[PDB]
């Protein structure tokens, strides 16, 4: 790769500069290079990887939705062509994330935090592919997303407290999957309500170093329930 | 109004 | 170029979709393709070209300034290396704009509006190069900027009313050049004050289709004077 | 506080 000659520590250092500069493609490239060194990522580095690629794919999703709306409201080839161009780029980024996850990041080893986070990430980027899929791809993409989320859920309930931010964020994203991709509003509402209530019931498990993240997700769970009720 | 997923932080 | 096979009207149409999508690199690529068809640009198309490239180079300038600040406050090679990488990309975009201006857009013909706008644009992108230049390049870049601005100023005073938005925007940007690149705060303040006062004196020349743009620039002239006094 | 140049519009 293009980062092959750079030292891992310099790659991490430059990902953090790129974040400060709001250069999120660069930041994603630097973090990809870091991952390709073959060593496990720390919690801080997993955040860099997550923040970089989510920012990249987020801009592509927002663009795709704008163009898709124009495309359907006009129901010339230009809008469809340009929508397909953004769509192909988005799929290319999701393929890159999913390839890093399978080639390098997901393992049977490592602690449960890391294993859950990568399976949640795998579920997310299959979900992003599913937002733009149609046919024999779409059915199988949704199953790959649900499969990855479910394995992450099983591990998280067994190994992490109910306020853990990866656990919460995973459960929040699985439920959005249920409501938006799987069209199962009841399965979504059941997961979100259970997740929030169990977090409340074991509120004492909040961690000094992540409680702000936990309470943010709990609120986002409440917001989704209000939307869905 | 769309569903809210996990945001970016930190 | 990559846009060579696409019809000019489709290029314009897609630049407008890309603007709506906030895909400003795409938008700039589409507008470059449009320009390369060899026909003059309308006022609306000149706006697309301007909006696209300014957005691209604006993000690069903001990134460069963040990294430059980190670089100097730390006074390892990583910050300098990454700052040079952004710097090279910025120079590459400015070279692209300046090449379109010289190869295609600036002519002795066309109305004065178009001629002034392209010379102002030429002045701007030399100014962006000058923000990151140092030696035997820096002296000559500043002269190329001042030269392009001055020719634009001469034409604008002869052919356009003192409230014309290109005239105002040019004068605003020439004065920022004086204050920030040429270090001539008096020459800047003299230009800004004169420009605002002459606009006020001939306030009746405001155009129905651009008066909001005119009054915006007049206010920005006032803001700069308050900063500089 | 930096000098303000022409903004993007329209
Ligand atoms: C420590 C660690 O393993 N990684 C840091 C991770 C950042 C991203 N996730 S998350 O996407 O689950 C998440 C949860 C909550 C918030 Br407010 C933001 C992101 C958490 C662990
Ligand atoms: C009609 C025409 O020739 N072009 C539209 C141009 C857009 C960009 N310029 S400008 O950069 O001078 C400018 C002036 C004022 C504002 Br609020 C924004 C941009 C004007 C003409
Ligand atoms: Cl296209
Ligand atoms: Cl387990
Ligand atoms: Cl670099
Ligand atoms: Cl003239
Ligand atoms: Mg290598
Ligand atoms: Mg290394
Ligand atoms: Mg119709
Ligand atoms: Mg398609
Ligand atoms: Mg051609
Ligand atoms: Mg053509
Ligand atoms: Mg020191
Ligand atoms: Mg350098």
């Amino acid at each position: 790769g293009a980062m092959g000659s750079m030292e891992r520590a310099s790659l991490i250092q430059k990902a953090k500069l790129a974040e400060q500069a709001e250069r999120y493609e660069d930041m994603a490239a630097f973090m990809k290079g870091a991952v390709e060194k073959g060593e496990e990522l720390s919690c801080e580095e997993r955040n860099l990887l997550s923040v970089a690629y989510k920012n990249v794919v987020g801009g592509q999703r927002a663009a795709w939705r704008v163009l898709s709306s124009i495309e359907q409201k006009s129901n010339g080839p230009e809008v469809r062509e340009y929508r397909e161009k953004v769509e192909t780029e988005l799929q290319g980024v999701c393929d890159t994330v999913l390839g890093l996850l399978d080639s390098h990041l997901i393992k049977e080893a490592g602690d449960a935090e890391s294993r859950v986070f990568y399976l949640k990430m795998k579920g997310d980027y299959y979900r992003y592919l599913a937002e733009v899929a149609t046919g024999d791809d779409k059915k199988r993409i949704i199953d790959s997303a649900r499969s990855a989320y479910q394995e992450a859920m099983d591990i998280s309930k067994k190994e992490m407290p109910p306020t853990n931010p990866i656990r919460l964020g995973l459960a929040l994203n699985f439920s959005v999957f249920h409501y938006e991709i799987a069209n199962s509003p009841e399965e979504a509402i059941s997961l979100a309500k259970t997740t929030f209530d169990e977090a409340m019931a074991d509120l004492h498990t909040l961690s000094e170093d992540s409680y702000k993240d936990s309470t943010l997700i709990m609120q986002l769970l409440r917001d989704n329930l209000t939307l869905w009720t | 109004q769309r569903s809210t997923s996990t945001p970016n932080v930190h």
